Order: C-alpha cells, then structure tokens, then sequence
C-alpha cells in the first residue's frame, strides 16, 4: 500500500 | 449538490454520487466511463469535470490523461480533449472559466508542469511549470490567482506553496504552511486558502491551517475529528465540506463539515462507501 492514498501500489 | 466521481477501494471506482446537504440525501448518477482515483473535479460553465487520476485494477495501473464532462441536465459523460500527459494525484483550479491542471504523476515521473484548458475550444495548452514538482498537490484559486499548496516531489512531502500569476505567467513561492501536507484537501474559503489534513511522511493529519494574504500568514483552526489524507474537499453554502480519504488502515466514509463562523467540525453524513481519492466540485 500507499501510505497517503491506501492504493496498492 | 455535492458531486464525488471516482475514488478508491480495492481498486479504482466509477461512482458518481451527489449530496444534499439540505435533506441529507444521496443521489447516484451516471457512471463514469472509466474508473479512475486520485483524480480532481471541477465545475465550469454548469457542467461537472473529472480531471486525470489513474484506473488502478486487477488488470492494470494506467495513469490517467483524460478530461471527462457530466451535465447535470442530461446524467450523461461525455469525453473531452486529454491532457499532454497522464497526471495522477493531479490538483485542478478554475480561473476565468479555464481549467488548470497541476503536477500529478506518470509513473516515476513527477511532474511540476502545469497546463489550461479551454471549454469553449475543447483544447489543452502547457502554461508555465511550477518551480517544485508535485503530486498530492492541493490546488486553490483566490484573487483570480492560482495557488500550489504542499504535495510530494518523489523524495520529500512538501509544505511550501507557490502562486501562479495568469497575466504574468509565472510561478512565485510565498510562506511555507506549518505543517508538511501531502494528499491535503484544499480550497477557498471566503477569502482563506485553507488545508485541511493531509499526511506529513508519518502520521495522517487532522489539523487545519489557513492562509491570510494580506498578512502572508498561515493560522491553525479547529482540527477535523478524522485524520486524513486523499480526501476530497469542496465549498458549500460558506460550509467546508471534506469526503472519505485513508487514515492509515482504513477507507472513511465519513464527511466531516467545518463552521467557520463556530470554528467548529462536525461529521455530517457518511459516504455510501468508504474511498479515497476521489473528485469533487459543486453544482
């Protein structure tokens, strides 16, 4: 995951 | 109402749902074509804009250059001219009816160059590059100037902010913010550039600042209830009003409202859904 957005990366 | 397409949730979202902040309803409405997250919006000339972003799916991770436009009277997408490059985490202002669009990414490439769109022409066109790259960038208009606020340059998160001068072309910093902000909601309010949350490096954030041209000063107000970074925030009725975002674990539903008259938040509806991500304007 992005740590800002939750997103996987 | 209060538009919010797109977002983030496992994978890129297509949602496009409108709030009323008078009956506490939730609308949905058309889907966008292509899903897509870290995208902004905006509203020019009536109609609804959903500016870059990317589709992050099981299948793929393509970064967004599309423009996209729903009209409220018809409930239908229509697709616009595309940016010069893709731009996800993109920040978006209005000036004089054009469209800029700011920083973002394409892959390992951050971006600091800006660009304009004009509806009346349906065309893009590269205006001057911000001095810092930024992606996560918050982007405000305020004096018919527009403002560049924190962000992230692929290295460090940022708390500076730069101007944008549209008769000038030209980018000049001013008074870094307090606190170092990437993914922080920002938008004008009265006659304050506030940002709101964010995440600093370490810790999502639920602190609010604002700015005061005048004096060229950045003053803390009431914080949010939620910290959060990747929310959308958009102005209505003189109410701040910020949607979802991630907190580290989890993806908020939660819409929190800011009194300015109060100094005071209050959580005010939740989203369908928790998302982050996601873009959103008034209309």
């Amino acid at each position: 995951l992005d740590e800002e957005t939750g997103e996987f990366a | 109402l209060i538009y919010t397409a797109g977002g983030y949730f496992r994978q890129s979202l297509s949602y496009l749902e409108a709030y009323n902040p008078s009956d506490g309803t939730w609308l949905r409405l058309a889907d966008l074509q292509v899903p897509r997250s870290g995208l902004a919006g905006c509203v020019v000339g009536g109609l609804l804009y959903a500016v870059g972003g990317r589709n992050n799916s099981p299948d793929g991770n393509t970064d967004s250059s599309a423009l996209d436009c729903y009209n409220p009277m018809t409930n239908q997408w229509s697709p616009c001219a595309p940016m010069s490059v893709p731009r996800n985490r993109i920040g978006v202002g209005v000036i004089d009816g054009h469209i800029y669009a700011v920083g973002g990414s394409h892959g390992c490439i951050h971006h600091n160059s800006v660009e304009r769109y004009e509806p009346e022409r349906d065309e893009w066109h590269l205006v001057a590059p911000m001095l810092t790259r930024r992606i996560g960038v918050g982007v405000a208009v305020l004096n018919r100037l527009l403002y560049a606020v924190g962000g992230f340059d692929g290295t460090n998160r940022l708390n500076s902010a730069e101007c944008y001068y549209p008769e000038r072309n030209e980018w000049r910093m001013i008074t870094a913010m307090n606190t170092i902000r990437s993914g922080a909601g920002v938008c004008v309010l009265h006659n304050c550039i506030y940002a709101a949350g964010g995440y600093d490096g370490q810790d999502q954030l639920n602190s609010v600042e604002r700015y005061d041209v005048a004096t060229a000063t950045w003053t803390f107000v009431a914080p949010m209830k939620h910290r959060r970074s990747a929310l959308g925030i958009t102005v209505h009725q003189g109410r701040i009003y910020v949607l979802g975002g991630y907190d580290g674990h989890t993806f908020l539903d939660s819409v929190e409202c800011y009194d300015p008259d109060t100094d005071t938040w209050s959580e005010v509806t939740r989203m369908t859904s928790g998302r982050s991500g996601v873009g959103v304007a008034v209309t």
